[PDB]
Parts: C-alpha cells; sequence; structure tokens
C-alpha cells in the first residue's frame, strides 16, 4: 500500500546516502558533496504529500538537511591546515577509534558535527594560527635558501658587496619576527625550528655587522 | 543616426525607428547634460561616450534576438538610459526628474505606441533564467539571486548578506557592465554600503577572475606595468574573464590613474608589451588565435585580436567615496551607493533578527504608535515593533550628528556598518541574557 | 518578569554599546533617553531603571580593571565596557593616557605590543600581530595609514587551507587570537567616514559634563557617605546583590548534598537557612524602599550639584588659561589635587 | 569659547552681519 511504497523509495533513499556515505575522505569534493546532498533533497520533495507526511520521510528529510547544514564544517574540516596532528586533536577529543587511510565521509558524518561544532572550531582555529606559522617558516626558508649576496666590481681589484641597505632590512625584520613568534599563542610544534632559525639569523646579523664595518675601512684606507 | 541605423540593419522590423529613436537619445541625452552639471555633483559629467554606451548596450541586447517589436525596443531604450543617466545621481529628486522624462522622451519621439507594454515601474533585464537578454520580472530575480547568496555564503565569504531591493539592482547594474563591451564600472558611494561585497559577489556570481591590485611602500609605476602585463595577458590571450577591482587605497595615487585611462578608453595600453615581452606577447596570442580557430599571422592582426579579446573579457571596478579627474568619470559608467533607506534598514533588521525569539503573543499594539518604516505591516507584531525601533536608533543617530554638526562641533559618520554592528550587538546580546537566565532558571 | 524585560533591555544595551562612544557623557544620556522614550511608546518591555555599566558587566570585571589603571568613573567605566564588547576594533580618543594603560595592563598576558603609525617599523609589527596572532596597540591614529582598511575590514581570502589579509604587497596569513586597538591623543581629530566605518570609537575626552559628574559623585562621597552608600546599593541591586544571594543559594544547596545522619546530629542547620533569608530580607527591603531612596539621593545630589557645576567650570577656565600665556599648562590632575585639598585636608572644615 | 562650550553662534553671526554692514562692498581702483 501506501506505506510499503513509501518504505520502499525511504530504502531507495538510504542507498544514496549509503553510497554517498562510503565515499573516501581523501576524495571527498564538498562542493559536488553539496551539489548531490541538494539532488537528493530534491528527489525528497518529488514525494507526494501523502508520502511525505510518514514520519520516517521527514527523519531523513530533517537528516540530510542536517547534512546541507554540516555541508560548510565540511569544506571546512578538508582544508590543508589541518594536517595529521590536529586530526588527532579530533581524533582524541571526539572519543572515537578512526582510522586515517580508512576515513571515510561516514564516519565524520555519523559523529554529530553540529553538536561538536565547538570541538571542530577550536580545532581549526588551532590549524590556522599554527599554519600561519608554518608558512611563515615557510618564507624564512625560501628567501634564506635562494638569497644571493650582491656583488659589484671596484676598480677591477675586487668585487664588493652592494645592497647593504637591503640585506640589513631583511635580517633585521626576520629577526624580529621570529621574536614575535616566540611570543605566539601556537608557538608550541614551531619552537626548535624558530629557534635553530634564530640561531643562524642572528648569526648572519652578527657576520655582517663586522663584515660592512671591514669593507668600509678597507675602501677608506685603499684610498 | 549612422549608428543606430548599423544596429537596427540586424531587425528590419525596427529599420524606420532609426531615425527616431536617435532623436530621442539625443534630445534625452541633451536634456540630461542641462540639467545636471558638475557644480552640484563631481561625477555628473556627461559626453559623447555616453551615447556611444547606450549605442552599444542597445545593440548588445538586440544583437542575439531574431526580432523585436516597437515596444521591445523602446523598453531597451529607456532600460539603456536608466543605466546610463540615472543610475549616476545622488539624490531622489533627480533620480524622479530622469525617470519622468525618459517616458515623455519615448512617447514624443514614438507616438502610438503602447506605454504600459513598452514602460513598466521595474524595467528589468537579465539573461541569468534565460538563454538570451530578455526582460525578466522582480520576483524571479530575487528567488534566483537569494539562491545565489546562499551558494556564495558556502564558497568564498561566509558572512551572510540581505538582499534588498537597493542591493538587488546594484547587482543587476554591475551584471549588465560585466556583460558589456569594455564595460568599466565606478562605484561611487558612502562607505559601508556593500560597494565591495556586491562587486565581488557579482564577479564571482559571473564567473570573473577577481584580480586587485596590492600597492606597497613605494610601489614603482613599473610594478603597475607588470601588473597591467599580467592582466591584459589573462584577458587577452588566455580569453579569461577578470573582474580588475581597485579601492580607493590605491586609486588615490592618480599616476597609476591615468595610465589606466588607456586601457579604460582604447582597450589597450601602447608601449606595454616592447622587445622581449612583446614578442612572447605575439606568441601566446597566435596560440590563443588558432585554438579560438583564427590563424591570424601578421602582429598588427594579432595585436587588432588582443585588443578585440581585452575589450570583451576585461572589466575594471573602481570603488570610491563622495580630485578624480572628469575623463576617469567619463569612461567608466557611473553607479552610486546611497546610504541604506529606511526599507533597506528594515529588511536587514527582519533577516538578521531572525533567529531571536522576538515573539510576545500578549504585545499590544499602543495607539498612535511612533513609526519609521511607512510600510510597516499594520497591526504589527513584538518582533515587527523590535525592527521598527532598531532602524528609529539608526535613524536617531542620524539627527543627533546633524544637531551636533548644526551646534558647531565635531561629528564622525553613521554608516551602515554601525547598523550592521548594532543588529549583531543585540543578537549577542539577547542570546547572551537569554541563556543566562535560562541556566539560571 | 525578566523573560518579559531582556528584549527591550539588550535592544537598548546594543544600540549603546554599537552607536554611544564618540558622544560625551550628556550626548550618550540623551540618546538612551530618545531611545527608552521610543521604546516605551511603542509599549516594548524594558526595565525604567537600565544601569548599562552593570547590566553588560559583573563585579569580577570590574574589579579587575580597577585593578589595571581604569579611573572608576561612569564614563570610563562605560567605555571599558565598550572596549569588552567590541565587534570592531576600537579606536581610543583619550587625551590623557589612562585607556591605552589600562588597555596595555589588560592584555599584557597576551603579550600585547604597543606600536605606532609615526613609527617606520610599524607595518612589519602588525605584520607579526597578524601572522602570529598577539593583540596590538597603534597609537597617533590621526595619521592613520589607509594599509590597514583590509585588516579592520576584516576582509580575508581563503585560498587554500590558508587564510589571507592583503597587507600592503603581502598577503598575511591572519590568526585567529589577533585583535588591534587603535589610539590617538588628540580630542579634536576628524577622521574619513571609511575609517569610521571600519572602527568603533570610545572616547575618554573629559568634558564639562563628565568632569561635573566626577566632582558630583566625589562630593558624595566625602560629605554625604550614607547618602554614597545607599547610591550604591542602588547600582548593587541591579543584579549584584541577586548574584551573591544565588551564590549563597548555590552554596545552601551543596551543605544539602551532604545530608546522611549529620542532618539531625545537631538539627541546627537552619542557621545557614536563616542567614540567606535574613539577607534575602534585606535586599527584598532594598527593592522595596527603591524608589524612596531614588528620591533622597536625587534630592542630596541637587544639593551639591551647583559645587560640581562650579569645579567644572574652574576647571576648564584653567585649562583655557594657555591661551593667555604658554605658562599657564594646567592638568587634570592639578584641579583633582585643589580639589582634594579643598574636600579633605581643609582645616576651615574642622 | 573655550572657558564655556555650550549662543556665541549667534553673537558671532550678528557681529559679522554689523561687519558687513559697516564694511564697503566694493572699492573702485
Ligand atoms: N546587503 C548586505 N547585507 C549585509 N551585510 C552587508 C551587505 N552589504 C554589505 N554588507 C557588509 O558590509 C561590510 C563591509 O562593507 P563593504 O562591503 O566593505 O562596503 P564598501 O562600500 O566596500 N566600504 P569602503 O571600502 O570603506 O567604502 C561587510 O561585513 C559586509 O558583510
Ligand atoms: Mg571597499
Amino acid at each position: 500500500q501506501d506505506l510499503k511504497g513509501v518504505w520502499s523509495e525511504l530504502s531507495k533513499i538510504w542507498e544514496q546516502i549509503d553510497q554517498m556515505k562510503e565515499q573516501p575522505w581523501v576524495s571527498v569534493q564538498p562542493r559536488k558533496l553539496r551539489q548531490n546532498l541538494d539532488g537528493l533533497l530534491n528527489q525528497l520533495k518529488n514525494f507526494p504529500a501523502r508520502l511525505r507526511q510518514y514520519a520516517s520521510y521527514e527523519f531523513v528529510q530533517r537528516l540530510l538537511k542536517g547534512y546541507l547544514k554540516i555541508n560548510m564544517l565540511v569544506i571546512e574540516l578538508k582544508s590543508e591546515a589541518l594536517k595529521d596532528r590536529h586530526w588527532k586533536q579530533l581524533m582524541k577529543r571526539l572519543h572515537v577509534n578512526w582510522v586515517v587511510s580508512e576515513l571515510t565521509l561516514g564516519q565524520i558524518w555519523d559523529v554529530d558535527l553540529q553538536k561538536n561544532e565547538a570541538v571542530v572550531k577550536d580545532v581549526l582555529l588551532v590549524a590556522q594560527g599554527e599554519m600561519a606559522l608554518e608558512e611563515f617558516l615557510k618564507q624564512i626558508r625560501e628567501v634564506w635558501n635562494t638569497y644571493e649576496l650582491d656583488l659589484v666590481n671596484y676598480q677591477n681589484k675586487c668585487r664588493l658587496i652592494r645592497g647593504w641597505d637591503d640585506l640589513f632590512n631583511k635580517v633585521k625584520e626576520h629577526i624580529n619576527s621570529v621574536s614575535a613568534m616566540k611570543l605566539s599563542p601556537y608557538y608550541k610544534v614551531f619552537e626548535e625550528d624558530a629557534l635553530s632559525w634564530e640561531d643562524k639569523l642572528n648569526r648572519i646579523m652578527a657576520l655582517f655587522d663586522v663584515w660592512i664595518d671591514v669593507q668600509r675601512r678597507w675602501v677608506y684606507l685603499e684610498g | 543616426g549612422t549608428f543606430n541605423r548599423a544596429m537596427l540593419r540586424l531587425v528590419p522590423s525596427l529599420r524606420t525607428y532609426a531615425e527616431p529613436l536617435t532623436a530621442a537619445m539625443v534630445e534625452f541625452y541633451t536634456m540630461s547634460q542641462e540639467r545636471f552639471t558638475q557644480d552640484t555633483q563631481p561625477h555628473y559629467i556627461y559626453s559623447p561616450r555616453e551615447m556611444t554606451r547606450w549605442v552599444r548596450g542597445i545593440f548588445e541586447a538586440l544583437r542575439p534576438l531574431e526580432t523585436l517589436p516597437v515596444e521591445g525596443l523602446i523598453r531597451i531604450w529607456a532600460h539603456e538610459a536608466l543605466r546610463l543617466f540615472q543610475d549616476r545621481l545622488v539624490e531622489d529628486e533627480e533620480r524622479r526628474w530622469t525617470d519622468e522624462n525618459i517616458d515623455l522622451v519615448a512617447l514624443k519621439h514614438f507616438p502610438n505606441i503602447d506605454k504600459e507594454k513598452a514602460m513598466s515601474r521595474p524595467i528589468l533585464y537579465s539573461n541569468w533564467l534565460s538563454k538570451d537578454y530578455i526582460p525578466v520580472d522582480q520576483e524571479e530575480l530575487r528567488d534566483y539571486v537569494k539562491a545565489r547568496l546562499k551558494v556564495f555564503y558556502e564558497e568564498e565569504l561566509d558572512v551572510p548578506l540581505v538582499l534588498f531591493n537597493e542591493v538587488l539592482d546594484h547587482v543587476l547594474r554591475i551584471d549588465r557592465i560585466f556583460r558589456q563591451p569594455q564595460g568599466h564600472l565606478l562605484l561611487i558611494g558612502v562607505s559601508g554600503a556593500g560597494k565591495t561585497t556586491l562587486s565581488r559577489f557579482v564577479a564571482w556570481m559571473n564567473g570573473l577572475s577577481v584580480y586587485q591590485i596590492k600597492v606597497h611602500r613605494k610601489y614603482t609605476g613599473e610594478d603597475f606595468d607588470e601588473d597591467l602585463r599580467t592582466v591584459l595577458r589573462r584577458s587577452g590571450c588566455k580569453n579569461e574573464k577578470i573582474a580588475f577591482i581597485m579601492d580607493e587605497s590605491n586609486v588615490l595615487d592618480s599616476g597609476f590613474l591615468e595610465r589606466m585611462n588607456t586601457l579604460l578608453a582604447n582597450g589597450e595600453v601602447p608601449g606595454l608589451f616592447e622587445g622581449d615581452e612583446y614578442a612572447t606577447l605575439m606568441t601566446q596570442c597566435k596560440e590563443g588565435a588558432q585554438k579560438e580557430g583564427l590563424m591570424l599571422d601578421s602582429h598588427e592582426e594579432l595585436y587588432k585580436w588582443f585588443t578585440s579579446q581585452v575589450i570583451r573579457n576585461l572589466h575594471v571596478v573602481f570603488t570610491m567615496n563622495p580630485a578624480t579627474s572628469p575623463a576617469l568619470f567619463n569612461r567608466c559608467v557611473l553607479n552610486w551607493f546611497g546610504d541604506w533607506s529606511t526599507e533597506a534598514l528594515y529588511q536587514v533588521g527582519k533577516e538578521f533578527t531572525s533567529k531571536m525569539d522576538l515573539e510576545k503573543p500578549n504585545y499590544v499594539v499602543p495607539d498612535y504608535m511612533p513609526v519609521v518604516y511607512d510600510k510597516l505591516p499594520q497591526p504589527p507584531s513584538h518582533r515587527e515593533a523590535i525592527v521598527n525601533s532598531c532602524v528609529f536608533v539608526h535613524q536617531t543617530l542620524h539627527q543627533a550628528n546633524a544637531r551636533l554638526a548644526k551646534r558647531g562641533g565635531r561629528t564622525m559618520a553613521i554608516t551602515p556598518r554601525h547598523y550592521l554592528d548594532f543588529i549583531n550587538h543585540y543578537a549577542n546580546l539577547f542570546h547572551e541574557k537569554r541563556s543566562e537566565l535560562e541556566e539560571q532558571q | 518578569n525578566q523573560m518579559s524585560t531582556i528584549a527591550g533591555d539588550c535592544l537598548l544595551s546594543a544600540a549603546f554599546i554599537a552607536y554611544a562612544g564618540y558622544f560625551d557623557q550628556q550626548m550618550r544620556q540623551n540618546l538612551f533617553t530618545t531611545w527608552s522614550h521610543h521604546l516605551q511608546q511603542a509599549n516594548i518591555q524594558f526595565r525604567t531603571d537600565i544601569a548599562r555599566t552593570e547590566y553588560l558587566s559583573n563585579a569580577d570585571e570590574r574589579l579587575r580593571w580597577q585593578a589595571s589603571s581604569l579611573p572608576a568613573d561612569d564614563l570610563c567605566t562605560e567605555n571599558a565596557i565598550m572596549l569588552k564588547r567590541f565587534n570592531r576594533y576600537p579606536l581610543i580618543i583619550d587625551p590623557s593616557g589612562q585607556a591605552t594603560e589600562f588597555i596595555m595592563n589588560e592584555y599584557k598576558d597576551r603579550k600585547i605590543t604597543r606600536t605606532s603609525f609615526l613609527d617606520d617599523a610599524f607595518r612589519k609589527n602588525l605584520e607579526s600581530a597578524l601572522r602570529f596572532g598577539n593583540p596590538l596597540l597603534v597609537q597617533d591614529v590621526e595619521s592613520y595609514d589607509p594599509v590597514l582598511n583590509p585588516v579592520l575590514n576584516r576582509e580575508v581570502r581563503r585560498t587554500g587551507g590558508r587564510v589571507l589579509i592583503t597587507l600592503g604587497d603581502q598577503d598575511i596569513d591572519l590568526s585567529p587570537s589577533f585583535v588591534i586597538f587603535l589610539s590617538t591623543r588628540d580630542p579634536t581629530v576628524e577622521f574619513p567616514p571609511d575609517l569610521c566605518s571600519r572602527v568603533t570609537f570610545v572616547n575618554f575626552t573629559v568634558t564639562r559634563s563628565s568632569l561635573q559628574s566626577q566632582c558630583l559623585n566625589e562630593v558624595l562621597k566625602a560629605e554625604r557617605p550614607d547618602v554614597d552608600e545607599k547610591r550604591s546599593d542602588l547600582l548593587k541591586l541591579q543584579g549584584e546583590f541577586q548574584l551573591r544571594l544565588r551564590q549563597l543559594e548555590k552554596s545552601l544547596l551543596q551543605a544539602l548534598n551532604e545530608v546522611k545522619g549529620r542532618i539531625l546530629d545537631d538539627d541546627t542547620i537552619i542557621t545557614t537557612l536563616e542567614n540567606l533569608k535574613r539577607e534575602a530580607a534585606e535586599v527584598t527591603r532594598k527593592v522595596e524602599e527603591t524608589d524612596i531612596v531614588m528620591q533622597e539621593v536625587e534630592t542630596v545630589s541637587q544639593q551639591y550639584l551647583p559645587l560640581s557645576t562650579a569645579c567644572s567650570s574652574i576647571y576648564f577656565t584653567m585649562e583655557s588659561l594657555k591661551q593667555i600665556h604658554f605658562l599657564y599648562q594646567y592638568s587634570l590632575q592639578f584641579f583633582l589635587d585643589i580639589y582634594h585639598n579643598v574636600l579633605y585636608e581643609n582645616p576651615n572644615l574642622k | 569659547m573655550l572657558e564655556d562650550e555650550d549662543a556665541w553662534m549667534r553673537t558671532l553671526h550678528t557681529t559679522a552681519s554689523n561687519w558687513l554692514h559697516l564694511i564697503p562692498q566694493t572699492l573702485s581702483h
């Protein structure tokens, strides 16, 4: 009858839900996920009003609405900031025994993201701050691995160093920024690396602090 | 008249209307140029460039359509007149004058025409809900743009947006600009109105790639030239639509603006690509022409094709507050962002205070209620009264600043950002106090 | 009843936070009175006596502020409330610098950094604040650098998995723990409507009415200590007395949890209940006598109002004296020293 | 003005109007 038909439709809806859930977390695309979630909602609306009055249909419809509600958190979770350590923080706080390689969208959907919005948001703010730190360290490594001393010929006698102001500005800026990193609330994992860079930066500064001096004197003295 | 004959060559049914239409155009243009002068507002500049933009708009609206009646041609004439003349106007009486005279000029030069069919109060055009740039009703546009705002909440910015009448009108104006040949826009208006937000929203909505200049401490003209090289290389060679958005944070340097004017006017910057850069530009232009299906070989023809692609692909969106040369005003289509009206404030309040309870079943409607929103439902509910009070609070800040200015004191501007801040504070405080009392209970 | 009242209370409080803050004390009071009159005209229920400072703060935060260098004035407490519940980064307009020192003390545990717009190293420090998530107090905002517009407007672009903000030519990774406090020491400064939209103004400037209120409060504290205590009781009755009452209620519930034999070992536990009842009666009495005490304190305040107006006029004459000669530089603290000499260590009053 | 800020506008308006009245409008070359 009508109940048997709505039971059959319900099973078909759950088939689409389960096929959606079996998608591995690595290949989950949040935009296409939203597109498909909407399409599933449209299918529900297509059902006749008499079949829409059933409690199970309403439960599925509000569940799928919840999936689209936490879809935002799905884009926010499927980010490059989350790494493995922040996924380990969710792992620990969500008291769920997930496998990262075997992680699928279904496991995250079963966990109430709407109820645990605060947990996810907190982890994501930590991820944002620490990724800011990590990308600043990446900028330091890039600039100080590709930076070359500018040499200009000096009266066909030696190639002296030009660009002292630019080099000193860069060194001072990076030293100040590493010192500020040392005051960051997220300066826990990037401690050692920062320390090492600080040391290198200091040495650089120190070296050039004498180098220019020597150069200047030598120039004057040869004149 | 020559331009209109060339344009109406597509639809033979409107050929006999080439001579009258032009006259109407000319008359209205002259009227506006007499009525609105630069002494009132510095951007009230009119030139034959506006008439060319008028002809181009009618041409773009008539090109894909196989046939039109005379009423349709008059309707698109009025639409382009509104988009080119009424949009720049600051005060309400000027807009009313322009709207009334458009009808007078149309009928005067187009007698025996069904005014109702050729002229409805919400003249509206968009191809978002169809395949051609056909007239479209207000309601389905509102629904479609609300759906697209819901989409735009997830992708890109997450802060909510309210689609009231002014926002939707400006969205349609920016869309029209983004679908015009060398259509460059100048959003001039008060701070916090939503110029950047709506420009970026429409650019995302139409698929344009937003590119913004990043000026710095002693920004060099060579850096601006390199940025232009990249932008034009993407627009012309790569056939990529770009919304070149510029704000007063970098518009204030007129040295870059006067070089921007060449691209705004002609669609190219001669001397930008030279030597090796010109050779690579020609190579990539040849590759793009072959990809599109043109075997153009000569460098001059390749540069002409590149200029055409930049014309049809690159759109510049300037954003400023009410210095700027009148040439820049005349090169860009002018749009005005006024401070949010009472209806806009009421709509923003109702949308942003919808999650609140704000519902007292025993609320009593006070006789002679102080009303600031004229179209507020009578009798009001508790939520309607709350939003009315919010609008009144914003209006009282405006009146207080006016009184302080009259007395001679120093005053600060109350932008719509203040209203958004007030509504957000109301939401936070209401939820916080309710939560505190519920846990106490 | 407080359910019935919260809608109007929160509307008024949010309007006060978002809109007031640049205006002086009388102008804020005029705005609040206009809003209250409108809400009353529309039958929107709200408490007739909205104590904004006690509605938007608790005793703990106020005591912590007083531990910092926040002067104990109504204007300063309201300004601190705005500096707490702000959605837009505030612009402080103190002419003296007490508010800046208050901000430094409040965010000392968060490693707040003080910078100036005149400093050439400003932008760099700002970048660090944007990237590493540290509070930053930028002074000399009268020379505001428009490069801060994206930061104040929170215009962020979420490319990749990194959230960016365009500062100068460089895209800085914005950190969740970033907050910036703009500041200036010039009371007579005009800002573009752009900056006015991107910041919320918090004015600490001492005007005629602010100093008049300060002097009236100090007269009441010095010469009518009973009326000052009663007025403080009115301010505390807006939630502080009920807060301590419900804290004692929680303590009584905790003591009533451990009830096994020891409830009737002496059967004299009722004492604690009596204590609560006593204080309940006390606060109930303070609720019942509220109108009478309001009338009493208003009459006593009208008694000393002319002296307060005289003090305000005297101080502003002193301040304006600098136009006669360049040596006539008299600070507000100098007038306050004169005024405390007149009040407390006055041998004529003995 | 700075001693007492609140009357000054009306007085200044009257004074400037009187000054405009006394001062001749134009001087011939
Ligand atoms: N229709 C709207 N509904 C809700 N919020 C809006 C709307 N339009 C703009 N805003 C908000 O306005 C804020 C900032 O204003 P913005 O869009 O930057 O205006 P602007 O005209 O670019 N200001 P300025 O650059 O200072 O002249 C954002 O937080 C937007 O969310
Ligand atoms: Mg902007």
